[PDB]
């Protein structure tokens, strides 16, 4: 889980001599910034 | 170099004003790392991009470019050096060079700036490749390397102590063309050591070593400083800015490269698209507005097509073109192999932005996927991955396109979700009674067909070997021909016994009809309730 997932179709290597170049692409596991809450206060009556 | 770990057959072509590379020169495409190396921006960057990340799953192949411009380098003149740079267009304005003196040892250094780029490489201690130390007992250690007068080269290199020459080593063709073979030969001396340099690498061909004049050793690491045969070495092979020659090499300051021009827009683009023409290309699309470049687009791919190597082409409409406009577009450019876009949207591209997009993006981005499909498949319903669709055209009107022969795309909403698919593969021309012109999968397979058909006959009569060649052996190599293609499910059928020749010599005239793998398009449906 360290790595969320990754798009294998978008990888890619190309190979010249005794050298290798690769692209690729990760998705990072996505952090969580910000909440905000609207709390709202009513009333309602209470019966007997 | 160290050894270290570090962190289709169909061809598509394009054609714009590119911001990066040399002008007027067509480029092997593969990766957008090396078109984000290569190029920095332009439509076309945006169109090689689009056109790999253009369906969801298919994309574009090799892709082959050119820049369109009348461009020049940026360069400045100062000593007896004119600084020159690799890139074209008035970017290459803002090039900052210069030279300073180190304090080590009276060395060159060159500091290649381009502060837009945060680029900031360093060539350091140009110059100074080996030290001369003397240890003799006499009275002081003299030595010369001279140039020749007529082109400044040296000649020799001469030890002279008091005032009389112990050794020389003379550069005129014998075995020391190389600096190297002179250290070996300064160290067999009882006087004098000779040491490279240990700044790098600075093995240095003999014939570009510099003046020396009486310098004294005796108490100095006098270093034979060959300022311009180590410039090359170091500046020539490496970075942006490299220095030409034309007076002396001389410092100078914080300088700003001027001459740089992008150039306008020319008013033909056909002198430019020629440039394509034995390089193997099959789809190709422009991008500039006027409908004089498609004009010459559509003339190239019928002049390649009678040299024999038929090509297709597609053509965008801009910002919100409409039927009036559609309609004296498409009948100016009414022949086959061409294809006109009639709808424009929204891409969200793979660099994050959002942007608005001209119908010749669209018309990029369906040249990819059809290059992307296979062989004969058409594109034909399939997605193209656009975001938004600015389209005010209703089931009826666009019968009148698809009449027209103009290529549009339609919102399909299934129950609840919506995705863009192209409605048809019509091309350009209008009259529907021949099907390998009307649409454009049907003709791709017949090119190719002919194409292979006549690379065979290249060998099999074509090498006229004999006068036996029957036309009897002409109708059989045929149906073996069509035999191979309908096994494979390349042709649907053929006619089993109507193949026909006309023989007379080396000259034989052939003809033959075959069945296509014809496409299914129309459902109508009667639904019917009782109960």
């Amino acid at each position: 889980n360290e790595i969320q997932d990754f798009p294998a179709e978008d990888v890619q290597v190309i190979v010249e001599g005794n050298e290798a170049r690769i692209s690729m692409t990760v998705y990072p596991i996505r952090s969580f910034k910000k909440i905000s809450v609207s709390l709202v206060y009513k009333q309602q009556t209470l019966q007997a | 170099t160290r050894p270290h770990a570090s962190i289709s057959e169909k061809v598509f072509c394009l054609i714009g004003q590119a911001e990066g590379g040399e002008p007027n020169t067509v480029y092997e495409l593969r990766n957008y790392s090396q078109a984000k190396r290569l190029f920095r921006s332009g439509e076309l960057l945006d169109a090689i991009e689009l056109a790999w990340g253009s369906n969801p799953n298919y994309t574009a192949g090799r892709i082959l470019a050119m820049r369109i411009e009348d461009a020049k380098p940026a360069s400045a003149e100062i000593g007896g050096l004119k600084i020159t740079s690799k890139i074209y267009g008035n970017v290459a304005n803002n090039i900052q060079v210069g030279l300073e003196k180190n304090t080590l040892s009276d060395s060159l250094r060159l500091r290649v700036i381009f502060q837009d780029d945060r680029f900031n490489e360093v060539y350091d201690n140009i110059g100074n490749i080996f030290t001369i130390k003397y240890k003799g007992e006499e009275a002081n250690a003299t030595f010369s390397v001279e140039h020749d007068e007529e082109t400044q080269k040296a000649s020799r290199l001469v030890l002279k102590v008091g005032d009389q020459e112990v050794k020389s080593y003379d550069l005129t063709g014998g075995a020391y063309d190389y600096t190297n073979a002179i250290i070996t030969d300064i160290n067999q001396l009882p006087d004098f050591e000779a040491k490279l340099s240990p700044f790098g690498d600075k093995n240095l061909e003999s014939s570009k070593l510099d003046k020396i004049e009486n310098a004294n050793i005796k108490d100095k690491a006098v270093y034979v400083k060959a300022v311009f045969g180590d410039l090359e070495k170091q500046t020539a092979y490496n970075g942006i800015v490299s220095f030409e020659q034309l007076k002396t090499i001389e410092p100078f300051e914080l300088t700003k490269l001027k001459g740089g021009t992008n150039g306008e827009p020319p008013a033909t683009w056909a002198d430019k698209l020629d440039k394509f023409a034995h390089e193997g290309g099959y789809y190709i699309v422009p991008l500039s507005s006027k409908q004089s470049v498609h004009a010459e687009v559509a003339s190239f791919v019928k002049e390649r097509s009678d040299a024999g190597e038929p090509m297709r082409a597609i053509v965008g409409g801009g910002f919100n073109e409409s039927k009036e406009q559609l309609f004296g577009r498409q009948a100016s450019l009414s022949n086959p192999r061409v294809s006109l876009v009639a709808n424009s949207g929204t891409f969200v591209m793979d660099d994050g932005r959002k942007n608005h997009v001209p119908a010749y993006m669209v018309a990029v981005a369906l040249g990819g996927l059809a290059s992307g499909l296979e062989i004969g498949e058409s594109i034909t319903f399939k997605p193209l991955r656009v975001s938004s669709l600015d389209q005010i055209y209703e089931s009826i009107d666009l019968d009148e396109l698809n009449e027209n022969g103009i290529i549009s795309i339609e919102f399909v909403r299934n129950r609840t979700n919506t995705f863009f698919r192209i409605v048809d593969d019509v091309t350009t021309f209008n009259d529907k009674s021949d099907p390998v012109k009307a649409e454009m999968a049907v003709g791709e397979a017949n090119d190719f067909l002919v194409s292979e058909l006549k690379v065979q006959l290249e060998d099999q009569f074509i090498g006229t070997r004999t006068i036996n060649t029957s036309a009897s052996i002409i109708k059989d190599f045929i149906q073996s021909y069509l035999g191979r293609k309908k096994r494979d499910n390349e042709i649907q059928d053929f006619p089993a016994e109507d193949v026909q020749v006309i023989v007379e010599g080396n000259e034989a005239r052939i003809s033959m009809t075959v069945y296509p793998i014809r496409s299914f398009k129309k459902i109508s449906v009667s639904l019917v309730y009782k109960q």
